[PDB]
RNA sequence: CCUCCUAAAGAGUAACGGAGGAGCACGAAGGUUGGCUAAUCCUGGUCGGACAUCAGGAGGUUAGUGCAAUGGCAUAAGCCA
RNA sequence: GCGGGGUGGAGCAGCCUGGUAGCUCGUCGGGCUCAUAACCCGAAGGUCGUCGGUUCAAAUCCGGCCCCCGCAACCA
RNA sequence: AGGGCUACACACGUGCUACAAUGGCGCAUACAAAGAGAAGCGACCUCGCGAGAGCAAGCGGACCUCAUAAAGUGCGUCGUAGUCCGGAUUGGAGUCUGCAACUCGACUCCAUGAAGUCGGAAUCGCUAGUAAUCGUGGAUCAGAAUGCCACGGUGAAUACGU
């Protein structure tokens, strides 16, 4: 994973939208491409919904997704299986 | 009880790590060394995240 | 010979008897039988009653057997639960740490299913 | 009723062909109505619909 | 019939003239909710042109039912069972795109490649419809891979696609039907 | 006698202040306890019931008496009267003794031991629980432990209901969770 | 040959009338003395699961009788020694 | 009326005498071959016509029902 | 820009690692060749269990660096077990590159400890410094080899014959 030296990651215009819909406190979902960012404390009780390659997932996110990815919820493959 | 049919049932000491020595009748002949007992275990004695784990770690 | 709730090997040298407990290995059976300073190549039961009792309060300091096991269970729980790409590789059963799997992959899928 | 179906069926032969599927040239053309694709592995695949939505229009 | 036809041509027409008028305001006044306003007209009224088409297209009597398609090699030999499993593949492939559910009920395989038959029924709405054009001989010119020689040759094999009728209601013999004689 | 003693020196007390018993007749009194090791492999080999015959024996200080199938059943392929397990019934001072060993010596030595399920009593005051492993008795060796053999305690109780079979093996610091 | 109905409340009573069994078994499955009481379901309980064995409860012969059916059977004729 | 049958995809066993499904082909996978067959090495597939009974337990024992076979159907 | 090219009931090809004692582990200690290096190789020293980090020599090199070769040898242990064999898988904690390691990098530490006990029909390479086995370097390359290209160490068996 990403030194700790370095901090977490973010994209900053995904931390500007947080930052001004947690002010806001607006209820609208954000639609980022942004999977490689760090889901951040601050993002709790926000619904994000994060680019699966063809649409956007909505994800709410909780105090057990600070810390992970946000692509790590919205799988991009999809298999329903062979032989279904 | 009927004669002869049941087991051997003598009084022993036992002796757990803590320090507790009960003297208890049982089956076995030689003395028992008690690696726990109720005296000392964990659950007898009472004795048996992700924001902070950020927070600490990323010091944003 | 009983630690941590399990009994272990007699006739071994201390150092591989004390792996036997799930969560040491040989790091950590090293670590311990130093922390109580007896010599890894002396087998469990040339050993005095006050030697294990060192080696168990050594043990006591990690986290071993079933409080050890509930941890792993729960952390594999919560991915499953989070829904996490990672939890979901652990729910159906296949590579969770990015391996193929198209030819192999055995070891997660089991053993083969004819079609 | 069933053997005159029969004898209605075309020969599997040289003279009669709804769709030529020229498979070295890459191209697919539907005698009917003349739709004529050049993206064969797309017919392959199954994307019959623009023939077989061209003969339904042609009615 | 006429009549119904050409109303809903003159209306279809009429409509959508007016939709026009509809948008311009929606927009000049930058009316937002007369902008969805105009889409909500539109919309409705481009499925009413569709579901014309639609009795257009499927016009036939059982387009309706599901349908079985059988395909069968012909003048190729090795070469036409080779093209025989080829269409067999594709035309299950556009059945899964369309959303159909296919079955194999019987498939006698070639000898060297391919299958010398194969028939599949398909379930859907409209199977027999959207099938039914797609009956016919299929050409297929490539080199042979079954020729040593690399030659071009032409292979043909032939899709024949049947509605599923309901099985015949048996009847009993009515007595007043009969003149029994007895001698 | 230690735990019998200490019943009628402590928990007879206890129990008339918590349930406002009339009479110390009242109070809710530990009858018996069975232990139960039936053995449904032992359909295949003799040998098997013997020898858990031997281990229920050392852990209860008696000679266990050999259950039999009561009806023929054919899931298992058993007929009725081939024996199936093998029972021991502890009453008086044999029963406390057992009770005491359970207590302070075998149920610390369950592997992983959380605490016993107090939702296991049976409606009437009595409780049923379950051992894994004959290990966990002092008295067995783990030199020996052919096969991994387990058993059921059944601690049957004059108690009326569930709430007081309860706060009686809790008196008795039974280690319920 | 045995059991029930037909058979009309004593016995008996026919039909190519309606339903089933027997041509044995057991030195204990006989005698006696002493003792005991079922089916089934529910709850709790290691493996153990619909169903083995253990504990309690409900129920009260709905069991059982070596084998058909009928009539009996708790003082048991049922079960154990 | 009296006899038989109905079991992997096909043909036959297993029933009698209750506990347990077999053979040959066929199918599938891997070989051999330029390739196919043949051949070689491995696998899979029947809860036993359909219900019911009896039994601790049924392909098996009993009774219906369905299908298929035989015979018999006369003096008249 | 995000995703995919990395999917996964399955079949095949080519590899690596093993199934141990001619071995595993621990300590100690010998003997190479060939090559690369300036947005590079990077010594030393210090910190870290470690991957690494900080500071900082030298070298466009027969000069400095990458960079202790490993098998071997000596001693000790394991004593035959799915093992002190094997190291897949998975949990936790990290490092580095890189805007950015979720899909989908490599490496480190702690824990875990799967199949596998020499592989059916069939089939492959090799006639000598060869096969077998043991290390080393390079290109591609920010990072990312069991592949490829190259280099040395040890070092066989057998060829009657057509
Ligand atoms: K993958
Ligand atoms: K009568
Ligand atoms: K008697
Ligand atoms: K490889
Ligand atoms: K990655
Ligand atoms: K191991
Ligand atoms: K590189
Ligand atoms: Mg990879
Ligand atoms: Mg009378
Ligand atoms: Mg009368
Ligand atoms: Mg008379
Ligand atoms: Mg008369
Ligand atoms: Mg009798
Ligand atoms: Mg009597
Ligand atoms: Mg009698
Ligand atoms: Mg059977
Ligand atoms: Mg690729
Ligand atoms: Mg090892
Ligand atoms: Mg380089
Ligand atoms: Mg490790
Ligand atoms: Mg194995
Ligand atoms: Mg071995
Ligand atoms: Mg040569
Ligand atoms: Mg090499
Ligand atoms: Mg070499
Ligand atoms: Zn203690």
């Amino acid at each position: 994973p990403r030194s700790l030296k370095k901090g977490p990651f973010i994209d900053l215009h995904l931390l500007k939208k947080v930052e001004k819909a947690v002010e806001s406190g607006d209820k609208k979902p954000l639609r980022t491409w942004s999977r490689r960012s760090t889901i951040f404390p601050n993002m709790i009780g926000l619904t994000i919904a994060v680019h699966n390659g063809r649409q956007h997932v909505p994800v709410f996110v909780t105090d057990e997704m600070v810390g992970h990815k946000l692509g790590e919820f919205a799988p991009t493959r999809t298999y329903r299986g062979h032989a279904a | 009880m009927k004669k002869d049919i049941h087991p051997k049932y003598e009084e022993i000491t036992a002796s757990c790590s803590c320090g507790n020595v009960m003297k208890i009748r049982s089956t076995v002949g030689h003395d028992l060394n008690l690696d726990v007992c109720s005296k000392c275990h964990p659950f007898f004695t009472g004795k048996q995240g992700r924001v902070d784990r950020f927070n600490k770690r990323f010091n944003i | 010979a009983r630690i941590a709730g399990i009994n272990i090997p007699d006739h071994k040298h201390a150092v591989i008897a004390l792996t036997s407990i799930y969560g040491v290995g040989k790091t950590r059976s090293k670590a311990i039988l130093a922390a109580a300073g007896i010599a890894e190549d002396v087998k469990i039961s040339e050993l005095s009653e006050g030697q294990i009792d060192t080696l168990r309060d050594e043990v006591a300091k990690f986290v071993v057997e079933g409080d050890l096991r509930r941890e792993i269970s729960m952390s594999i729980k919560r991915l499953m639960d989070l829904g996490c790409y990672r939890g979901l590789r652990h729910r159906r059963g296949l590579p969770v740490r990015g391996q193929r799997t198209k030819t192999n992959a055995r070891t997660r899928k089991g053993p083969r299913k004819p079609i | 009723e069933k053997q005159a179906m029969e004898d209605n069926k075309s020969d599997i032969g040289w003279g009669s062909q709804i769709r030529s599927y020229v498979l070295d040239d890459s191209r697919i053309k539907d005698l009917r109505t003349g739709v004529e694709t050049r993206n064969t592995q797309a017919v392959l695949d199954g994307s019959l619909d623009q023939f077989i939505e061209a003969s339904l229009k042609a009615g | 019939s006429l009549e119904a036809v050409v109303d809903t041509l003159d209306q279809m027409k009429q409509g959508l003239e007016d939709v026009s008028g509809l948008l311009e305001l929606a927009v000049e006044a930058d009316d937002e909710e007369t902008f969805n306003e105009a889409v909500a007209e539109l919309d409705a009224l481009e499925e009413k042109l569709a579901q014309l088409e639609f009795r257009r297209m499927f016009s036939g009597e059982y387009d309706s039912a599901d349908c079985y398609l059988d395909i069968q090699a012909g003048s190729g030999g090795t070469e036409a069972q080779d093209w025989a499993s080829m269409l067999e593949r594709m035309y299950l492939r556009w059945a899964e795109s369309r959303g159909f559910k296919t079955e194999i009920i019987k498939e006698s395989e070639g000898e060297v490649a391919g299958i010398k038959s194969v028939t599949i029924k398909i379930s859907g709405d409209y199977a027999y419809g959207w099938l039914r054009t797609e009956t016919g001989v299929h050409r297929l010119v490539r080199k042979s891979p079954f020729d040593s020689g690399g030659r071009r040759h032409t292979s043909f094999s032939s899709a024949f696609v049947y509605p599923e009728v309901d099985d015949d209601i048996d009847i009993e013999i009515n007595p007043a039907d009969l003149r029994i004689d007895v001698y | 006698a230690k735990l019998h003693d200490y019943y009628k020196d402590e928990v007879v007390k206890k129990l008339m202040t918590e349930f406002n018993y009339n009479s110390v007749m009242q109070v809710p009194r530990v009858e018996k306890i069975t232990l139960n090791m039936g053995v449904g492999e032992a359909i295949a080999d003799k040998k098997l019931l013997d020898n858990a015959a031997a281990d229920l024996a050392a852990i209860s200080g008696q000679k266990p008496l050999i259950t039999k199938a009561r009806k023929s059943v054919a899931g298992f392929k058993i007929r009725q009267g081939y024996p199936i397990g093998c029972k021991v019934t502890l009453r008086g001072e044999r029963m406390w003794e057992f009770f005491e060993r359970l207590i302070t010596i075998a149920v610390p030595r369950i592997r992983d031991f959380r605490g016993l399920s107090a939702k296991s009593f049976d409606g009437r005051g009595n409780y049923s629980m379950g051992v894994r492993e004959q290990i966990i008795f002092p008295e067995i060796d783990y030199d020996k432990v052919d096969r991994v053999r387990g058993l059921d305690i059944t601690i049957t109780t004059t108690a009326k209901s569930d709430e007081e079979g309860r706060a009686l093996l809790a008196a008795f610091d039974f280690p319920f969770r």
